[PDB]
C-alpha cells in the first residue's frame, strides 16, 4: 500500500508571507494527487486535483506541482483566512490513503491574557458539587501555564484545561481552567486563587476570590 | 471531466 | 449547486449496528463514482469506501480496518449513498463523510460514537463573578455544563443576540462524561442594567436550559 507522508506537521505563518507545504509518495502515484485546505469544525475541501489543476473558486496564490513520488503545495503572500489543516491524497489504487496533516496558524503580535474567576455556583452548592472555573482569554502564542491557589497553599489536583481553535477575527487563543473539587472539599477553605503565566509577562497574573466574602 | 476514472 | 447532506448518525452500543445516508442533489449521482470518507474526533481523514457508477457494474473498494464489516450501497432511483455498519467498534467513532468522485465535494458529516455509556442531560450553572476589585471596563461572564453524554452541546447567549465576545471551550471526558463552559464580555453599562442568559441545548436528552446570570 502506498503511504504518504507529509511535512511540516505544523506552520505558524504571518500575513503575506509565503509557505509551501510538501508530500512524499511511497511509490510511483504519476499524478493522481489532491490538496485540502479543512478548517476546524468544518469538512474538507477541494484545493488541488491531479497534482497540478487548481479546483474552482480557489485564490491564484494556490499552487500545485509535482509528479511522480514528490508533491507540493506552495501559498502565496497567505492570507488571513488561508489558516487551516492541510491534507494531501492519492488515488492510484484503493486505498486512497491521506497526509497526515500540516496545522497551519496565523502568525500575529504579542498579547496578554485577561483572566476572570469564579466561585462555584449557587446552584452546584445545593446539588454538593464545587467547580471552580477561571477563563484565560484572548492570548497569543499558544501555549500557557495555569496554577491554581486554595487559602495560599497550591493545588495540582483535579484541574482540566481546554484550549480553543485559532479564531477567525483577531488570530487570538483561549483557554479555560477548571478545578472540581468534593463540594465538601470547597466549604473547608475561603480564598481562591488562579495564576496565569504567559510569555507576554514574567509576573504571572493572579484573579481570586474569597468565598466567605 | 470523468465522472468514474478507470485507470 | 452540488449537494451532498448526510444524516443517520447517533450514539450506538459497540456490537451494534448503524445505517447512514446521504442524499445527492445538483449533479448527475447514476454516472459519479462515490466514496465515505471518516475522520476521529481530533484527527485526520481516513478513506473508508468506495463504489463505482452502474455502467462500471457497481464494484466496490474498502479500507482493511472496515471490510467484512461495512456495506457500501446506492439507490440511484432516489439519488442515496448508504453505509451500513455491522459489528461496530470503538475506533469507528468518527465524523462520516460523504465524498464525490475524487474529492471535489464533500458533505457536511455525521457524528458516530461508538460508546457503552448511557445519555445523559447536562447540569447548568452560572458562572458569576466573586470577590471584587474589577480592572477592566468590559465584564466577563459565562455558563458552565457539567456531566453529559453524548456530544455535542450548543450553547448561545440571549436568544443569539450576543454574536461577539462570545468563547465555546471543546469538552473534556473524565467518567464517561463531557464537560465544557462558555465565556461571555460585556461592557458594565450592558451588566447587570440588562438580563444576560445562557442557551444550553443538548439534542439527544432533549433538554434546552436557559440561565440567567445573577449579581451574587
Ligand atoms: C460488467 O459485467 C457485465 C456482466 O457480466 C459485463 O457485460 C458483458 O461483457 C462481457 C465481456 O466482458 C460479454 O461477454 C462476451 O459476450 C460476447 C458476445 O456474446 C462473447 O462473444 C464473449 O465470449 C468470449 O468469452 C467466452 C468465455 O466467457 C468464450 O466462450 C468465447 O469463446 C469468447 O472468447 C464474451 O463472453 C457479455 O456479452 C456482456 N453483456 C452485456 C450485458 O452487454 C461487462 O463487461 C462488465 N462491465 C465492464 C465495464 O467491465
Amino acid at each position: 500500500y502506498i503511504q504518504m507522508t507529509q511535512s511540516p506537521a505544523s506552520l505558524s505563518v504571518s500575513v503575506g508571507e509565503t509557505v509551501t507545504i510538501t508530500c512524499r509518495a511511497s511509490e510511483n502515484i504519476y499524478s493522481f494527487l489532491a490538496w485540502y485546505q479543512q478548517k476546524q469544525g468544518k469538512s474538507p475541501q477541494l484545493l488541488v486535483y491531479a497534482a497540478t489543476n487548481l479546483a474552482d473558486g480557489v485564490p491564484s496564490r494556490f499552487s500545485g506541482s509535482g509528479s511522480g513520488t514528490q508533491f507540493s503545495l506552495k501559498i502565496n503572500s497567505l492570507q488571513s483566512e488561508d489558516f487551516g489543516t492541510y491534507y494531501c491524497q492519492h488515488f492510484w489504487g484503493t486505498p486512497f490513503t491521506f497526509g497526515s496533516g500540516t496545522k497551519l496558524e496565523i502568525k500575529r503580535s504579542d498579547a496578554a491574557p485577561t483572566v476572570s474567576i469564579f466561585p462555584p455556583s449557587a446552584a452546584q452548592l445545593s446539588s454538593g458539587g464545587g467547580s471552580v472555573v477561571c477563563f484565560l482569554n484572548n492570548f497569543y502564542p499558544k501555549d500557557i501555564n495555569v496554577k491554581w491557589k486554595i487559602d495560599g497553599a497550591e493545588r495540582g489536583n483535579g484541574v482540566l484545561n481546554s484550549w480553543t481553535s485559532q479564531d477567525s477575527a483577531d488570530s487570538t487563543y483561549s483557554m479555560s481552567s477548571t478545578l472540581t473539587s468534593g463540594g465538601d472539599e470547597y466549604e473547608r477553605h475561603n480564598s481562591y486563587t488562579c495564576e496565569a503565566t504567559h510569555k507576554t509577562s514574567t509576573s504571572p497574573i493572579v484573579k481570586s476570590f474569597n468565598r466567605a466574602a | 471531466l470523468n465522472p468514474d476514472p478507470s485507470q | 449547486e452540488v449537494q451532498l447532506v448526510e444524516s443517520g448518525g447517533g450514539l450506538v452500543q459497540p456490537k451494534g449496528s448503524l445505517k447512514i445516508s446521504c442524499a445527492a442533489s445538483g449533479f448527475t449521482f447514476n454516472i459519479y463514482a462515490m466514496n465515505w470518507v471518516r475522520q476521529a474526533p481530533g484527527k485526520g481523514l481516513e478513506w473508508v469506501a468506495r463504489i463505482r457508477s452502474q455502467s462500471n457494474n457497481y464494484t466496490t473498494y474498502y479500507a482493511d480496518s472496515v471490510k467484512d464489516r461495512f456495506t457500501i450501497s446506492r439507490d440511484d432511483s432516489q439519488s442515496m449513498l448508504y453505509l451500513q455498519m455491522n459489528n461496530l467498534k470503538t475506533e469507528d467513532t468518527a465524523m462520516y463523510y460523504c465524498v464525490r468522485q475524487m474529492g471535489d465535494y464533500w458533505g457536511q458529516g455525521t457524528t458516530l460514537t461508538v460508546s457503552s455509556a448511557v445519555k445523559t442531560p447536562p447540569s447548568v450553572y452560572p458562572l458569576a463573578p466573586g470577590g471584587g476589585a474589577i480592572s477592566n471596563s468590559m465584564v466577563t461572564l459565562g455558563c458552565l455544563v457539567n456531566g453529559y453524554f453524548p456530544e455535542p452541546v450548543t450553547v448561545t447567549w440571549n436568544a443569539g443576540s450576543l454574536g461577539s465576545g462570545v468563547h465555546t471551550f471543546p469538552a473534556v471526558l473524565q467518567s464517561d462524561l463531557y464537560t465544557l463552559s462558555s465565556s461571555v464580555t460585556v461592557p458594565v453599562s450592558t451588566w447587570p442594567s440588562e438580563a444576560v442568559t445562557c442557551n444550553v441545548a443538548h439534542p439527544a436528552s432533549a433538554t434546552s436550559v436557559d440561565k440567567a446570570i445573577s449579581p451574587v
